[PDB]
């Protein structure tokens, strides 16, 4: 059970980091029209 | 008559306030006038409540929501939350009401008579939404103000009478907080608690030292932050992450407010420290627990050994164990064993409910309180017929906790919706396609087929 | 359009109001009196608050025969002293 | 192009057959988790002690259920609002007895469906669309939050959350009516107007557009072949449709603006379902439907029954029977 | 050949504010009478002699609790004509005996016929296909099945729905407790049709509104549309890509999309109508026999099916005596089913 | 049916003397009973102890008898257990305990009489409904 806990904790942290860093990576510019959005 | 029709502004009448986006003077007017409405309602509602107030009925039988707020701050009440002097309520009402005139005046002046834009009038009060520096400076001012507000509560608790403490020894009483919790471990420890059952996150705060100390931390944080934002301008990583526009900022605040609305809903539903039950009525868990207690007391007086009475399911009729072993009340109320209240805690020992204390130490004031709370459970109909849905007419009662929680859930929800609306629109408008797809440049047509 | 005078035209004309500032309140008063004179009760056969039950009775005067229903109702009404 | 950049370009790519996106990065694993656990549980989960009284209810197919009666059973009343992940149980057997699957499924599902809303916004932005489809989706989503999360929070237990099954849904509905008189609540009534109305306008719009299709086909072929995907011209005559419907009622009760019309078609059911969701969410804090029980009294003081009192008799029937072994004390306070 | 029939035809089909037509001769009096009957009844008429209930504003009911209630069970399926053998011309007695119920229901039925005939007539004059009338077949089937067929299979008009908000709610609860109507697959198809309909309404409206071509300068996009324009006002291609990528599949044919919007709720209502026809004969989807056999033999076996049955038994026992006064049900406290404590 | 003087005539004391209330007294009684008592005694039952109700038959068998005005007025002054054995003012609202049940502070003798009258008249009107509980709703 402790192994399962750590596994899930790590998985969740990984995915959430992808989400956050993902939206931090110049997201407003990922649109088809105007790119300069800063 | 600038931007006051659909032709010039581009906006129909039903989105008329959008015509205000770049007219800073008029927008200021709208805001000041609106603040006027808020303060007005505070004053008038307080006076209304005061005029309908009978000191010898519990507040919670009287449809009161603002007076309980004032009484919690320590004004007008004594031991057990008995009302000793209604005059502070009166003051709080009157002052708020008077103030609303001033604000109103300001609002109206800026709204119709004053400069429509401020930028030419004053570079200080004037702002461009896209000026990140100016925006963070205004933000800084407002953070400093909020910080002062938080410090005001601390000043009341420590230097001006104290606060009402439902947990004070000998029944509730107003108490001066002399040693607020300053240990960051405790304070932010609350911030790191699970929001689930038995943990309850920040809703779980159950003593006034923590409330006060937490507000000291909040005040210092807000003031320091306000200075930080006045003195700085957003960094590159921040600059690339956000949309920088009025509607965007509005949408951010809308999300903020939604979140706060939901939190407020849970606070008023579960917490009986900063929302004392003497004023607001018992919480749902509290009333359920109180029913169990009431019948344990009654049947024990009749000769039942409550510790050994087996119920129809095989679980104890009166007492059972929680999933981690603590002795708790039985029946459906098994769900509410996380409840803590001053009327129950004397019966608590290291292993939960103590059978010996149950047998020997139950005072009449406890029986009284359990009966009262059990018969004032926060259940009632929309036309204020108290009790379960199947109850007959007789008791004119809906709990303050229900009114507050429901109202604030509705508001928080619609504010989340507003957040989506305005954030999506802000994105579309910043990128240039909020009015529709350009026919000569439809992006999808420039994309490969999916299949 | 289909020819009739537009509603905005009509309801903002002084004549419309000259007529209806009389006709409207007059109907309202006729409706009021219809209840207040107790005539509504007698027309529809609705019980007044003191006519649902006989003083000591607690049984509903339920109609139980198809072809004698009228006579049943008349009897239940008699039995109200 | 560095690996992070390449990855970000693939995630947000408008060329994937199914758009992934940043919200999709959370949505995919969570919905998969919810789905897999749901399927296994629905088929093979042993009985669950929903009400905490050691009276396990059989929800799965292998334990005596059909499609209609089967469910994933809500977690135990002894758990309440406590968080019960697998690693908090001593064994999978304990976890299953106590209704753990329900919690795993609904938390993963709610997270996933919220991210689904987000993803609708996201793809609208990548494609240069207007952004508000997700707002329409917020109505069924809020409703799912109401019955799986908000209502348990208010009542103090996930055991009172909607069971994941057909007959379980009916149970939840009946008990809800007993405890809150939802039928007499104006928000549920607005909900019913929302969906009845939505259905009405669905059929209406469909029938009017269909009635005014411009002739582009022969009688031996489906009229559908008269429209070609991507064609620039509209496929029906909105002026004829308007002429007809306008005559059916009166002219000014009919829409001649397609944008105005379609906005109405969006707004009506979304708003109504928002209210329906708010109903469940506010009855969660026990602000219940209208109580007119014994509202009409005669001159002496006799109770004159109305239809509200008959409703009360039915509700009492539900109340006394529901959870027949779970109550020791005379008032059902949660 | 321009005789009186053709002159009358001319007058009936004038383009006026409110179209009349031949169908209007049926529609207008019948719709007006059914509506006026309901308004009269809910304002002034009692249900004391038929149900033992107050049901009008005059008696103190509100808009939720007023009703025009069904006639007494003792009337059977009497047409309850005012000049009939029961009321015998007496208007007051006629109101007390529940005559307004059959009045409203019958004028209502003929009114509905009139409205559909109106749909056909106008469609034929304007030159559109009659799909709107066809779609309206569904409300007619529902009305006819619930207000006419159902009571006709039962003992009397009494068990038909009564015309009022709360009265209808009671109808719902009665159907759960007595018929186990939620368990009925025809009801389920009805629910699918209605909810699926609301879904199609919302998703189509939102899709159209969020794939608009920018055909104007304004921030209010409603102005940028003209009823006589040839061009589509929104991009079907972008809508299709969006939905293909969000949900896997998407519409590509507009005519099919709108036909489907007709088809879904219409079919749902027709299905629910068939199930109610069954309930007319008490031909219910009450039980799953296998379940009852297992549960009878095995007292540790419990499902949501058996739980819901216990609720039904409660509904029946606690509501029967007041809901069916003519039966004279006397149920002593001791025979009433109750769980522990409650 | 009407609220007649016969309906409003109730036992004043154990000796069989009666008093006739006014319609105003009765209504005042209803209002005051709703104010101070109904939270527990709605419809003539007792929520915190359902074994004891407010039916006349029950009140007659209390010690001392409470099926009359004097009995009920005394009860509201100094409440006892059903057998008269214990004084329960500390857990039951009364004039003796108006300090701990503050709603009792603004009740006058006239008011206790009104409340008593209401409690005695109600069963003459509602029959089994009074004290009956949900079975008779
Ligand atoms: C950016 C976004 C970030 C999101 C990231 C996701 C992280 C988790 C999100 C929140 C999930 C919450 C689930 C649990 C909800 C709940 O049971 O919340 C309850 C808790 C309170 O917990 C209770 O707290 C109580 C604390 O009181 C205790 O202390 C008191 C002191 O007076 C008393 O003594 C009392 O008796 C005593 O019990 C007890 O611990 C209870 O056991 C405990 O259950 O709320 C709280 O923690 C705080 C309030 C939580 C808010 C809930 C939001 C719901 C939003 C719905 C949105 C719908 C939108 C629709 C979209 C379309
Ligand atoms: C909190 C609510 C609120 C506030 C503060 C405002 C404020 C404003 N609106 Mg908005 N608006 C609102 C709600 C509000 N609105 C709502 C609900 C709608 C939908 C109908 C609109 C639709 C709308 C449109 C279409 C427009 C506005 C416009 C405006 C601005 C100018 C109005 C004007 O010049 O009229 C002049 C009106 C008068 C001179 C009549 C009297 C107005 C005064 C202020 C009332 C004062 C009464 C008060 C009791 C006096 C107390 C004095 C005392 C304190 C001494 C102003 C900032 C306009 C704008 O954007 O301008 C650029 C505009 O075109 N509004
Ligand atoms: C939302 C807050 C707010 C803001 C940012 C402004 C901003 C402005 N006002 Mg307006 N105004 C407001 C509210 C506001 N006002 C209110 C409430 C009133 C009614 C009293 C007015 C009545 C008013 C008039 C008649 C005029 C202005 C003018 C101005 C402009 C010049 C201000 C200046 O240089 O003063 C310098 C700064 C001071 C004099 C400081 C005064 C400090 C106050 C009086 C003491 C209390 C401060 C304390 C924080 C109050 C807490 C309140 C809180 C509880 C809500 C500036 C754009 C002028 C203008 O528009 O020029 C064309 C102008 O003629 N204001
Ligand atoms: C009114 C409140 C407020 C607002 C709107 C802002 C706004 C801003 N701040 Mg300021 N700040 C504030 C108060 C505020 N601040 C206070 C009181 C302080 C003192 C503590 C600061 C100290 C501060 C610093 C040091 C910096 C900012 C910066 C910024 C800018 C970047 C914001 C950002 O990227 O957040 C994005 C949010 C995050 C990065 C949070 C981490 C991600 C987690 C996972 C999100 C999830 C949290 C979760 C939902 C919360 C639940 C509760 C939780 C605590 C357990 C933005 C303009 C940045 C800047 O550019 O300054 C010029 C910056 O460097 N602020
Ligand atoms: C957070 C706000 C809040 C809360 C919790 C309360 C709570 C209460 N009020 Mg107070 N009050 C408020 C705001 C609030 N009020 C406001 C804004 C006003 C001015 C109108 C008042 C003026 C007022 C008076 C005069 C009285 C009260 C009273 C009461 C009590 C009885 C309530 C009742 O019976 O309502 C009945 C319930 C309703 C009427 C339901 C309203 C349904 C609304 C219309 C739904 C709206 C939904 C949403 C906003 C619309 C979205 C549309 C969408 C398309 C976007 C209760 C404690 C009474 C009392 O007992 O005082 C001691 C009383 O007499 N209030
Ligand atoms: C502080 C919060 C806030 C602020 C400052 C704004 C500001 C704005 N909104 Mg936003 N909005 C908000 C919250 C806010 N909104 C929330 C919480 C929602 C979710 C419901 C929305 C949903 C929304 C939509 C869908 C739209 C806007 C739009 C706008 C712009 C024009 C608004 C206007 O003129 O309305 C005019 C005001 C009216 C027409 C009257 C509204 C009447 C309501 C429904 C009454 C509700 C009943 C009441 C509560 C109780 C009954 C009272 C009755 C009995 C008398 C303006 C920038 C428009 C926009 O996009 O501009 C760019 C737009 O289309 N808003
Ligand atoms: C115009 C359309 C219309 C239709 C289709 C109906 C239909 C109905 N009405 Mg309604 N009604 C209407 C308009 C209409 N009404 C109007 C305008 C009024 C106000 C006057 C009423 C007032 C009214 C009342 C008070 C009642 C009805 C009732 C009825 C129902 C029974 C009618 C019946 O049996 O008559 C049968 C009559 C005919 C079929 C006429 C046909 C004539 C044939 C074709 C020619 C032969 C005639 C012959 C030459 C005459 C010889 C007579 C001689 C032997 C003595 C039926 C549903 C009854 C009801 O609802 O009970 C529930 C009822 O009590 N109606
Ligand atoms: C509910 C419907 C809401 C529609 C929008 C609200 C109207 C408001 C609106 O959208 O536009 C406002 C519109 C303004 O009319 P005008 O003054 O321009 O009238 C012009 C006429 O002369 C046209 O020739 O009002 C109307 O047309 C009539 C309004 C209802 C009048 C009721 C008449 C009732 C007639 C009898 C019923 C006939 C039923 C027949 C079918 C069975
Ligand atoms: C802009 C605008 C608007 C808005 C406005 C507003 C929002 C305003 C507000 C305003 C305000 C917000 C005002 C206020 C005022 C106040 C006042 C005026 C007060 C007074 C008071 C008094 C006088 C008092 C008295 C008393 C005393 C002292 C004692 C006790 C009792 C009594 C109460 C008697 C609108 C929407 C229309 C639209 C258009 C534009
Ligand atoms: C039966 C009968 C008959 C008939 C009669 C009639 C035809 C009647 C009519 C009547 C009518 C025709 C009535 C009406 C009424 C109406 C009313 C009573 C109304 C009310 C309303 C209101 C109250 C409103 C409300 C509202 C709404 C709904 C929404 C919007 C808002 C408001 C709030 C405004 C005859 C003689 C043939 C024969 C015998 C039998
Ligand atoms: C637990 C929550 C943790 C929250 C942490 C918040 C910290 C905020 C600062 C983090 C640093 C920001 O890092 C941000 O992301 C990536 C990292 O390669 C940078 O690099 C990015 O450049 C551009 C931005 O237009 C993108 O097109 C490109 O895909 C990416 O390589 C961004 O330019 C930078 O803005
Ligand atoms: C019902 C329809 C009956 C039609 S009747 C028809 O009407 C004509 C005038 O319109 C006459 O010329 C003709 O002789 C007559 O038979
Ligand atoms: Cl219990």
């Amino acid at each position: 059970m402790e192994t399962l806990k750590i596994t899930v904790y790590i998985v969740v942290t990984f995915f959430v980091l992808l989400f956050v860093f993902g939206f931090l990576s110049g997201d407003p510019a990922r649109n088809p029209k105007r790119k300069d959005l800063e | 008559a600038t931007n006051r029709d659909q032709e010039s502004s581009g906006f129909a009448w039903w989105a008329g306030n959008a015509r205000l986006i770049n007219l800073s003077g008029k927008l200021l007017g709208a805001h000041v006038a609106h603040a006027g409405l808020i303060v007005f309602w505070a004053g008038a509602m307080t006076l209304f409540e005061l005029a309908h107030f009978i000191p010898e009925k519990p507040m919670y039988e009287q449809g009161l929501i603002l007076i309980p707020h004032i009484a919690t701050l320590g004004w007008g009440v004594g031991p057990g939350g008995e009302v000793v002097d209604t005059f502070p309520f009166f003051v709080v009402g009157v002052v708020h009401l008077i103030s609303s005139a001033v604000l109103g005046f300001g609002g109206v002046y800026h709204a119709i008579r004053g400069p429509e834009t401020l930028e030419e009038y004053s570079s200080f009060f004037g702002y461009d939404w896209k000026d990140k520096n100016k925006m963070t400076t205004i933000l800084g001012f407002h953070l400093i103000v909020l910080g002062i507000g938080a410090l005001l509560l601390v000043a009341k608790a420590m230097f001006f009478g104290g606060l009402y403490d439902t947990w004070a020894p000998g029944g509730g009483d107003v108490r001066v907080i002399t040693n607020p919790t300053l240990d960051p471990r405790v304070i932010f420890g609350y911030l790191l608690k699970s929001p689930f059952g038995g943990e309850g996150w920040i809703v779980s705060v159950n003593n006034l030292e923590d409330v006060v100390g937490g507000h000291i931390w909040i005040g210092l944080i807000c003031i320091a932050g306000g200075i930080w934002h006045i003195l700085t301008t957003p960094f590159g990583w921040a600059r690339r992450a956000f949309i920088w526009s009025g509607e965007a900022y509005l949408s951010y605040s809308l999300g903020a407010l939604s979140m706060m609305g939901f939190i407020a809903t849970c606070f008023v539903w579960f917490n009986n420290t900063v929302y004392p039950s003497e004023f607001y009525g018992p919480t749902g868990p509290e009333a359920s627990q109180a029913q169990a207690m009431t019948f344990l007391i009654r049947d024990q007086k009749l000769g039942a050994n409550v510790g050994s009475a087996q119920g129809p399911t095989g679980l104890g009729k009166y007492l059972m164990r929680s999933p981690t072993g603590e002795i708790i009340f039985g029946g459906e109320t098994m769900r509410f064993w996380d409840f803590r209240g001053p009327w129950l805690e004397p019966l608590r020992g290291p292993n939960g409910l103590d059978l010996n204390k149950i047998k020997n130490d139950i005072q009449p004031w406890q029986e009284r309180r359990a009966a009262e709370y059990m018969t004032h459970a926060p259940l009632g109909s929309l036309n204020s017929v108290g009790g379960v849905a199947t109850e007959i007419n007789s008791v004119n009662f809906v709990s303050p906790r229900s009114w507050l929680a429901t109202s604030h859930f509705v508001l928080a929800f619609f504010f989340l919706v507003g957040h989506l609306w305005h954030a999506g629109r802000a994105r579309a408008a910043a990128a240039g396609f909020e009015k529709g797809i350009d026919r000569e440049s439809e992006p999808v047509l420039s994309m490969p087929s999916l299949d | 359009t289909t020819g009739e005078r537009p509603f905005s035209d009509i309801i903002t004309s002084v004549r419309y109001w000259v007529i209806h500032s009389i006709t409207i309140p007059a109907l309202f008063i006729a409706g009021w009196l219809f209840v207040s004179t107790g005539l509504a009760y007698d027309v529809f056969g609705t019980p007044r608050p003191d006519s649902y039950y006989a003083q000591e009775q607690r049984s509903i005067p339920l109609v139980t025969d198809r072809f004698e229903a009228k006579q049943q109702v008349e009897t239940f009404l008699e039995q109200l002293k | 192009a560095n690996l992070w950049e390449r990855f970000c370009n693939w995630v947000t790519s408008t060329d994937n057959r199914l758009y992934v996106g940043w919200f999709g990065v959370i949505m995919i694993p969570t919905l998969l988790a919810a789905t897999i656990c749901f399927v296994i549980a629905f088929i093979a989960a042993p009985p669950v002690d929903i009400d905490g009284i050691r009276e396990p209810v059989s929800g799965s197919l292998l334990y005596g259920n059909n499609i209609i009666t089967g469910a994933v059973v809500p977690s135990s009343n002894a758990i309440g609002l406590h968080f019960y992940p697998i690693w908090e149980a001593a064994s999978l057997d304990e976890w299953l007895y106590n209704g753990g699957p329900y919690q795993l499924i609904i938390f993963h599902f709610l997270l996933g469906a919220s991210c689904y809303m987000g993803r609708q916004w996201e793809l609208s932005y990548r494609l240069g669309m207007r952004p508000w489809i997700c707002v329409a989706y917020s109505a069924p989503l809020a409703s799912a939050f109401a019955v799986f999360l908000i209502y348990p929070i208010g009542q103090g237990s996930f055991s009172d959350g909607m069971p994941l099954g057909i007959s379980g849904t009916f149970n939840f509905m009946i008990v809800f009516q007993a405890e809150h008189n939802i039928l007499m609540h104006p928000f549920h009534q607005l909900g019913v107007a929302g969906v009845f109305g939505g259905a009405l306008f669905c059929a209406m719009h469909g029938s009017l557009v269909t009635s005014s299709l411009i002739r582009e086909t022969t009688e031996t072929e489906s009229a559908n072949y008269g429209y070609k995907f991507g064609q620039e011209e509209e496929t029906y005559n909105i002026v004829a449709a308007h002429g007809y419907f306008g005559r059916l009622i009166f002219q000014y009760a009919s829409f001649n603006n397609s944008r105005s019309l379609h906005f109405f078609l969006a707004a009506w059911p979304v708003v109504g379902v928002w209210f329906a969701a708010l109903g469940i969410s506010t009855m969660a804090f026990n602000l219940n439907g209208f109580n007119f029980n014994h509202s009409v009294i005669d001159a002496k003081g006799n109770v004159i029954n109305t239809w509200a009192d008959i409703i009360n008799r039915a509700n009492l029937g539900m109340e006394v029977m529901h959870e027949r072994n779970a109550h020791n004390f005379p008032l059902d306070l949660a | 050949e321009r005789g009186w029939f053709d002159i009358l035809d001319d007058w009936l089909k004038r383009d006026r504010f409110v179209f009349v037509g031949w169908s209007g001769i049926l529609l207008f009096p019948c719709a007006y009478l059914a509506l006026g009957g309901w308004l009269t009844g809910t304002t002034f008429v009692t249900s004391w002699y038929t149900h033992g209930l107050a049901s009008s504003y005059l008696e103190g009911c509100n808009f939720l609790t007023v009703a025009v209630s069904t006639p007494a069970n003792s009337m059977g399926h009497s047409l309850l004509l005012l000049w009939g053998p029961e009321a015998q011309g007496d208007f007051t007695r006629w109101c007390q005996l529940g005559g307004l119920w059959t009045f409203i229901a019958l004028h209502g039925a003929f009114g509905l016929i009139g409205f559909m005939l109106r749909q056909f007539e106008i469609a034929r004059l304007v030159g559109v296909r009659p799909y709107n009338a066809i779609a309206f077949s569904a409300p007619i089937a529902v009305f006819v099945s619930v207000f006419l067929i159902y009571p006709l299979g039962q003992s009397s008009w009494f068990f038909a729905p009564s015309f009022g908000v709360a009265a209808i709610f009671r109808f719902l609860l009665f159907f759960q407790g007595f018929h186990n109507w939620t368990l009925n697959p025809f009801h389920m198809m009805g629910v699918a049709g209605v909810l699926g309909g609301a879904l199609l309404c919302a998703i189509h409206g939102a899709t159209v509104e969020n794939t608009l071509f920018q055909d104007g300068e304004g921030a209010s996009t409603f102005r940028a549309f003209n009823p006589t324009q040839a061009e589509e006002t929104y991009s079907m291609v972008t809508a299709n890509r969006f939905w293909s990528q969000i949900f896997g599949i998407a519409f590509s044919n507009k005519r099919w999309l709108h036909f489907f919007m007709l088809f879904v709720p219409v079919t749902g209502l027709w299905m629910s109508a068939i199930g109610v026809v069954g309930l007319a004969l008490n031909l219910r989807s009450y039980d799953f026999i296998s379940q009852e056999i297992r549960a009878a033999e095995d007292p540790e076996f419990e499902t949501f099916y058996t739980k819901n049955l216990l609720l039904n038994e409660g509904i029946r026992a606690w509501m029967a005596p007041q809901d069916q006064p003519h039966e004279n049900f006397v149920f002593p406290e001791e025979v009433l089913p109750r769980g522990n404590a409650l | 049916a009407e609220l007649t003087p016969e309906v409003l005539t109730v036992p004043l004391n154990s000796e069989g003397k009666t008093i006739t209330l006014t319609e105003k007294q009765y209504l005042e009684g209803k209002r005051l009973f709703q104010y101070a008592c109904a939270s527990c005694h709605v419809g003539g039952i007792t929520k915190t102890n359902p074994s004891l109700d407010l039916r006349t038959e029950t009140l007659a068998l209390a010690t001392p008898p409470r099926d009359n005005i004097e009995g009920l007025v005394d009860y509201m002054k100094n409440p006892t257990t059903y057998d008269g054995e214990q004084e329960i003012a500390e857990v039951h609202p009364s004039l003796r305990s108006a300090d701990i049940f503050p709603k009792m502070r603004n009740l006058t003798e006239k008011d206790l009489v009104a409340i008593a009258g209401h409690i005695l008249v109600e069963p003459k009107i509602l029959g089994d409904k009074w004290g009956g509980g949900k079975v008779y709703y």
